[PDB]
RNA sequence: UCUCAGGAUAGCAAGAGCAAGUACGCAGUUUUAUUAGGUAAAGCGAAUGAUUAGAGGACUCGGGGUUCCAAGAAUCUCGACCUAUUCUCAAACUUUAAAUUGGUAAGAGCCGCGGAGUUUACUUAAAUGAACUCUCGGGAAGAAUGCAGUGCUCUUAGUGGGCCAUUUUUGGUAAGCAGAACUGGCGAUGAGGGAUGAACCUAACGUUGAGAUAAGGCGCCCAAAUGCACGCUCAUCAGAUACCACAAAAGGUGUUGGUUCAUACGGACAGCAGGCCUGCCGAAUGAACUAGCCCUGAAAAUGGAUGGCGCUGAAGCGUGUUGCCGAUACUCAACCAUCAGAGCAAAUGCGAGGCUUUGAU
């Protein structure tokens, strides 16, 4: 609705951002980055093909 | 003969490989880089204070002076 | 490098800063030094003694002793892959106090001071500062500026 | 695979531009204020796509990046009539081994979105041109008095006629494939 | 280190242990707070060093030629000095000045010129200061995120010729040459893909079945589309793609796009005509450019290599679109072993270097 009225005035309604995002593992183990390695074990995905939540900060 | 003279590749993995040792942070330290002066004060001024307890012939020494 | 040597490429580090030739400055004269403060260690090119390597200019060191001249500062030193302690001490021309306390001490301060209020009321007060938050929502009526891309041209 | 509402049943027919509007403006984001609202035309395949091409084209336009704005909105644009045809024009700029070029094109099709998958096609195949380095200065549906083109201007005359000359055969269903049959096509 | 094929010595590695594994702790991560730096760039109508162009100049510093008459004055030519500029540059230049990055920090071992103490060559005119003690007042725990790698002892093996890739780099015409930096990797390492092959692409390995994939493919050798749609290409030397096996300057009225200027029934271009113009003819016709594929530029020794067949309504070049094939990775289960969980006395269906289970590897 409220995108409706937006529509209506011409004017428009930015929804809050997303406070939570999903992350999955795209590449192998090998050949990484020694820092990149730890960023991708503080975002606790340790292996390929993994998903996990985390919140959505200038931090993370 | 011939050589690699100096590379630094392996090296700095090794080091960061079981970690960087950090020291202990202690409550008090050594007195290096400390000037005598103070120091001697630092003694009287202890020696002196009754709020600080000492051993018991110290005491002693204390409580006649 | 052939040549290892206490001032070994210090040109530009140690040079004096732009229009700074002969400067006496009397405030680090008049700085006072206390056994636990934090001080960050500059050096100056004029005056030659007590001198710290040149590794150290800029960095942060912890109070340690204060000589009649010199701090005496503490600074840590990796070295092979761990921490090593090194005791310095700095001629009072080559230091200055670090805001890395002060701001601390501040902060705390002012902090304290709400929640002892909130206390008061019943109100519990949290000092923790949250990092930048996604935006909330909002609604936008302006104007609208519409672009579109421009055709190439060549300026010579 | 996500089909916008107005490509074809078969995916096969058309490339998978949409076209978008996308509107932002200069974060500070002040309440009671009348902000500028900074907003573009992009072809793009996603909403993502888009936001991309938005970005690319604003930045070199004007002072602003990401970190200094935020999108308000991205809307998928429609063509009203899909029952005529009509003769589209588009002014582009693309980037080849040499250098950067301004070309105007055209096509005849039922789409703006087909104007520009067209469009293209055409591109990578006669230019050699990499999608991303496509630049779509402006669109317009024409008026005949308009078109320029031969290869456009070529198709208008209702005494329009084609022999199929040849007729390659292509089975109904692949039920009815054989490699090997009892006997020759004909063409025609 | 008479040391350069070797030794020690740290580092890397294994086992045995110690300690309350200060979690208000830790981190090859961010965030926040306080801070450093002179590299990239840029700058030389700014210092240092180079360094082109023209002009002016009341006042100038000298030379020369000119002229006159005469030694002076008038005047052409040079530069040096400003005047306002201008061309191109520096790793051993620099005002300015990044990205990436370095210190130190983000509280109960906190904060507060509130108290009472202790100091016999510590400090001050000074209960002034300082440092430590016992007090007084305030203090939801003072960022995100992660912890199947807490810290420390002890004893000790091997190693001490390296090599490659991305990016950055120095010497060198150059090298599958010789040297350096960060991260990897190869060595020490297999599996699928690059036909092939140390260091590329995917991906890291216990025994086994299923499914869905990555990289790469789906005309045949070959699992899977002679799929469905686009643009471009005819080679009497086509083409067929990362690392990869090489091509340049230079050319083409081959073909297709696009750019900028032009003509046309107030009849063009061209041809034929005829005397710049004019008839016939009849809708389109010029010029300079640019970039795609194609052609030329393109010479080597056993017979040959888009991997081979072969492919031109492609099986070629640049795309669109859908499916499918496809690892030793990912899912799911069974079995083995490893590491870690949990439970096993008035006991007992059995062996505590045990029994029963669970999760990861
Ligand atoms: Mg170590
Ligand atoms: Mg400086
Ligand atoms: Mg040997
Ligand atoms: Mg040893
Ligand atoms: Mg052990
Ligand atoms: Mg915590
Ligand atoms: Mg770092
Ligand atoms: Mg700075
Ligand atoms: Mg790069
Ligand atoms: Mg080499
Ligand atoms: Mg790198
Ligand atoms: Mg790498
Ligand atoms: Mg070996
Ligand atoms: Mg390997
Ligand atoms: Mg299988
Ligand atoms: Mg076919
Ligand atoms: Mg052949
Ligand atoms: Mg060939
Ligand atoms: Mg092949």
């Amino acid at each position: 609705d409220e995108k409706r009225k937006a529509r209506k005035t011409g004017a428009f309604y930015v929804p809050a951002e997303a406070k939570v995002a999903f992350a999955i593992r795209i590449r192998g183990v090998n050949q990484l980055h020694p820092d990149v390695k730890r960023v991708l074990r503080l975002f606790r995905l340790r292996q390929l093909h993994n998903g996990a939540f985390f919140r959505v900060n200038k931090a993370s | 003969a011939k050589s690699k003279n100096s590379t630094n590749k392996n090296q700095i993995s090794k080091s960061h490989r079981n970690g960087i040792k950090k020291p202990k942070d202690h409550r008090h330290i050594s007195t290096k880089g400390v000037n005598p002066r103070f120091l001697r004060n630092r003694r009287r001024a202890i020696k002196n204070d009754p709020s600080i307890k000492k051993s018991k012939n110290l005491e002693k020494k204390v409580n006649k002076e | 490098t052939h040549s290892y040597g206490y001032r070994r490429q210090t040109r530009k580090k140690f040079a004096k800063a732009y229009k700074t030739k002969g400067h006496v400055r009397i405030s680090r004269y008049l700085t006072t030094y206390k056994v636990g403060e934090y001080v960050d260690i500059m050096v100056d090119g004029s005056q030659h003694k007590g001198m710290p390597y040149k590794l150290y200019h800029g960095r942060t060191g912890k109070v340690f002793n204060v000589n009649p001249r010199s701090i005496g500062v503490i600074v840590h030193r990796i070295v092979n892959g761990r921490y090593i302690e090194k005791r310095l001490h700095v001629k009072i021309e080559h230091v200055r106090p670090s805001n890395v306390k002060t701001a601390l001490s501040k902060r705390y301060q002012a902090n304290d001071q709400a929640k002892a209020e909130g206390n008061k009321a019943g109100k519990r007060v949290s000092t923790k500062r949250n990092p930048g938050q996604p935006l909330e929502a909002v609604q936008v009526q302006g104007a609208v500026n519409f672009q579109h891309p421009k055709v190439f041209r060549e300026i010579f | 695979v996500r089909k916008a509402a107005q490509e074809p049943k078969d995916d096969t027919l058309q490339m998978k531009v949409r076209q978008y509007v996308v509107s932002a403006a200069r974060l500070p984001i002040e309440q009671g204020t009348k902000p500028e609202i900074l907003q573009m035309r992009v072809f793009a395949r996603d909403e993502v796509h888009a936001k991309t091409k938005f970005w690319y084209n604003m930045r070199k336009l004007n002072k602003i990046k990401r970190s200094q704005g935020r999108i308000l909105s991205v809307n998928e644009i429609y063509e009203k009539s899909l029952n005529t045809v009509k003769t589209y024009g588009i002014v582009l700029k693309y980037q080849s081994r040499t250098a950067i070029h301004n070309m105007y094109k055209e096509y005849r099709d039922v789409s703006l979105n087909g104007a520009v998958s067209q469009l293209i096609q055409d591109m990578a195949g006669n230019h050699r041109a990499q999608p991303d380095t496509i630049q779509i200065i402006r669109t317009a549906t024409l008026e005949p008095k308009d078109i320029k083109r031969p290869a456009t201007l070529a198709m208008r005359n209702a005494a329009l006629k084609f022999p199929i000359v040849k007729t390659i055969h292509r089975p109904s269903e692949k039920k009815y494939r054989t490699v090997y049959k009892a006997t020759r096509p004909t063409t025609f």
